[PDB]
């Protein structure tokens, strides 16, 4: 469970990174 | 060699308890969010941070925020009580499991088999073993014979291969 | 069955994605640097020159801020495989460890204050060397990731 | 700690990395493992996921430690180092010898089984004398 | 069945909290309305 | 925006009401073995009211459940009446009605609030009904299991909580808009 | 809770009673008993004494509850309601 | 923190041990219980 959560956290951080980058490039 | 299952650490509490723990977590978080963000009277208790606070409460960690209203504090208090009881029960029942698993003394002698009765033991119907037990003047084998000829229905057997097969089929219930 | 080495492999598998991300960022930044370099470097407009210089400085700062995590995380991998007594993987990983050590602690640039220096950067030799190093490192990290996955599965099933 | 550091550096809340560097990440994780509190808790979903799984791990591990220690202290179990003779041949910490000038030594001497051949080798190459002159000795 | 009591107590506390919250909301709205 | 959130709220209300009514009416909550099956017993699939035998001579026949220590008596009564799941469904219906009204009396903002309160209370009542059901089933004949009706009830609970959240958010946005407009005016 | 309230009202740190009124005192005590944390901890020696003894009490009581529950769950003991005729 | 964790866990565990053992204790209630055990000695009149 710990490893799965770490991997999911990395994935969600990547998603947030892309989303925030796009929203900022909009700004 | 019983291979412990992955997610055997959940065994102390039944599946239903975990299910209802999840349900109660969701309900607690929603009620906290509601009773914190309804009255146009700020509060950091949205739905994300309510979930965070509830989760941290369940793990006896605590987080940065804490309720300041009467309703939010009622919710937090009952959740805290629930968490305390549940974690204590988990630890205690796990200790029970391990302690009992440590008491277990397998069969290692005729006496251990003699006193207990959760396992049945019987020899060949015709042979020197039946005669030896029947004609025995010893205490332990006398007790065995007293048990012997009981309503297994049939602890005895006719063929040795039959006894071996019966022991193999029985899940440790025959010796 | 599950054991210490298998957990080490799982954790390294999770952390090698970060190294892949770092090297991909490296190559993207160096592709941008090449787009700035091979493209005409005329700085007649003071505003254009200032913008180009600040872009170069920003990219250099980003790369410098992003290097220590890679090297230290790879060192963590090496330490884990040492403690778990997985000798083969440790042997495969020691050379890159020493290469990173040498790269960080030499500063072949005469300045010897930063690994990447805006003034030394924009040089074709240094740019191309960094590009090739990043590409080879990406290939190595991909191969090591797949090797770690295979070893994890192997250790689990047995 | 490392994953929290990365997730908070390159995907910050938006500042968010002066908090949850590597040092403070290690500190947060350690304070979590020891059931203490925290001067900082993550605000992003990824850091919060990491923290939640770490919290679950800590809870389970501490409970298991306490429970198994209670088991240990409740039930005494003394294990004999030896349950056979091969175990005795492999072991070198324990010394063993027969009565000198007896039938048991004559048995071990003329043996053909591997284990007893090893025991005879040991007893013939043993310092001091494992052998003995009397049973009571 | 061993721990149903904590669930009942918890849900009672949730209902009580919601009721207290609505009471405070009505009272405060009436007060600020005058 | 507000329109899509209201649409999701109404859809969730309808879906949760339907799922809970299905679960209550349906008789596929528990798969177990019972003595009264015509041959420890025969396989049965049960529900809140009636039990049906499967894989047996009396296959397909469904018979009303024969319920029946003050606390045990109260638990048996509550389990028989099934008043808590029924209350959950009723509250979901009333909340959906209040939402529909909020789609008309756009001025009165204390309606989409009642909807959220009712949805949350319905979720709580569903929790209580689940607890009562599980507690009552136990007694003191193994390898039992839960059917898709039980998980329909769980899904109803989750949806009710979600739509309560959405309704409260709608109330927040609407009250904020009105208050800011008034103060700035 | 009451003693903390009094000690913090009439002997404040010097403000110190807007924190550790009766409500927040009850909250602090409850959070202590449940092994949670605190959004406020006392700064005066008297409030700190109160908190320390409450903390010791909580620790002992929770440990005792868990231990005796482990005992209960480990050893089954069925008592007959009757051991005589009276 | 490590010290505290170990010490509190040890206290709880040893208290559980104490109470569990105090709950195992089955006093003497028959001739058999006296017969098997030997921690207590039993003897009757020399002549009788
Ligand atoms: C292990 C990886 C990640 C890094 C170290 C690998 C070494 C062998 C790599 C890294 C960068 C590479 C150099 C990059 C650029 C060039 C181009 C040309 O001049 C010939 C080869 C040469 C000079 C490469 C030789 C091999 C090289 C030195």
């Amino acid at each position: 469970i710990l490893i799965g959560g770490l991997g999911l956290a990395m994935l969600v951080a990547l998603i947030e990174f892309c989303y925030k980058s796009r929203s900022e490039s909009k700004r | 060699k019983s291979k412990p299952g992955v997610f055997s650490f959940l065994d102390p509490l039944a599946y239903e308890i975990w299910m209802c723990i999840v349900f109660a977590y969701i309900g607690v978080s929603v009620v906290l969010f509601l009773v914190s963000r309804f009255s146009p009277y700020s509060n950091e208790f949205g739905i994300f941070n309510s979930l965070w606070f509830s989760l941290g409460a369940f793990m006896q960690q605590g987080c940065d925020i804490s309720p300041r209203s009467l309703s939010g504090r009622i919710v937090g208090g009952v959740w805290w009580f629930f968490t305390l009881i549940i974690i204590s029960s988990y630890t205690a029942n796990l200790a029970a499991f391990l302690t009992v698993e440590r008491m277990v003394s397998p069969i290692e002698s005729a006496e251990d088999l003699a006193k207990q009765t959760e396992i049945a033991y019987g020899t060949l119907e015709a042979g020197s073993t039946k005669e030896f037990f029947r004609r025995s003047k010893i205490a332990v084998f006398e007790k065995m014979w007293t048990y012997m000829k009981s309503a297994e229905p049939s602890v005895f057997v006719r063929t040795t291969e039959e006894g071996m097969i019966r022991v193999r089929k029985s899940k440790g219930k025959y010796a | 069955a599950f054991t210490f080495a298998a957990f080490c492999y799982m954790l390294t598998l999770v952390l090698c994605a970060s190294l892949i991300f770092f090297v991909i960022w490296h190559i993207i930044a160096f592709d941008e640097l090449r787009t700035d370099f091979k493209n005409p470097i005329d700085q007649g407009n003071p505003a254009r020159a200032r913008e180009r210089l600040k872009n170069i400085e920003r990219i250099c700062c980003l790369l410098r801020k992003l290097v220590v995590p890679e090297y230290s995380i790879h060192g963590l991998f090496c330490l884990m495989f040492l403690c778990a007594a997985e000798w083969v993987t440790l042997g495969l990983n020691i050379p890159l460890l020493f290469y990173h050590l040498w790269r960080y602690f030499h500063r072949p640039a005469d300045g010897s204050e930063v690994m990447y220096d805006a003034v030394s950067i924009m040089n074709a030799d240094i740019l191309n060397y960094c590009q090739k190093e990043s590409w080879c490192k990406l290939a190595f990290y991909l191969l090591s990731f797949f090797y770690y996955l295979y070893s994890m599965v192997y250790t689990l099933v047995s | 700690s490392v994953v929290l550091f990365l997730v908070s550096r390159f995907s910050p809340y938006e500042e968010s990395t002066n908090e949850f560097g590597i040092f403070n990440s290690l500190w947060f994780s350690l304070g979590a493992f020891m059931r203490q509190g925290c001067d900082i808790s993550p605000r992003s979903l990824s850091g919060r996921i990491v923290g939640g799984v770490w919290w679950f791990f800590t809870l389970i591990i501490i409970s298991s430690y306490t429970a198994n220690l209670a088991a240990f202290l409740t039930v005494e179990r003394m294990v004999s180092p030896i349950e056979s003779a091969e175990d005795l041949s492999k072991q070198t910490e324990i010394a063993y010898g027969t009565l000198d000038s007896g039938s048991t030594k004559e048995f071990f001497r003329r043996s053909k089984i591997a284990v007893f051949d090893k025991m005879w080798t040991y007893m013939r190459s043993a310092e001091p004398s494992v052998f003995v002159r009397t049973t009571a000795e | 069945s061993n721990v149903a009591g904590v669930f009942y107590i918890l849900v009672g506390g949730l209902g009580l909290a919601m009721l207290v919250a609505l009471i405070e909301f009505c009272y405060k709205s009436r007060a600020e309305a005058k | 925006e507000k329109g899509v959130q209201v649409l999701l709220t109404t859809i969730g209300a309808f879906a949760a009401f339907g799922l809970m009514t299905i679960a209550i009416s349906t008789d596929y909550w528990l798969y177990t073995r019972a003595l009264i099956c015509n041959t420890p017993g025969g396989l049965t699939h049960s529900g809140l009211w009636r039990i049906c035998c499967l894989e047996g001579l009396k296959r397909g026949v469904c018979v009303k459940i024969n319920h029946f220590d003050s606390a045990e008596y109260l638990l048996r009564v509550v389990r028989a009446s099934s008043i808590f799941p029924i209350l959950s469904a009723i509250l979901l219906l009333l909340g959906g009605v209040c939402v529909a009204a909020s789609r008309v009396y756009k001025s009165k903002r204390n309606i989409i609030l009642g909807a959220g309160i009712l949805f949350v209370a319905a979720g709580l009542s569903n929790i209580i009904g689940v607890i009562v059901y599980i507690s009552a089933n136990a007694g003191e004949k193994n390898h039992y299991s839960y059917g898709w009706s039980f998980y329909f009830g769980g899904l109803s609970f989750i949806l009710a909580e979600v739509i309560g959240v959405l309704a409260v958010n709608i109330y927040i946005e609407r009250s904020r808009e009105a208050h800011c407009q008034s103060r700035s005016d």
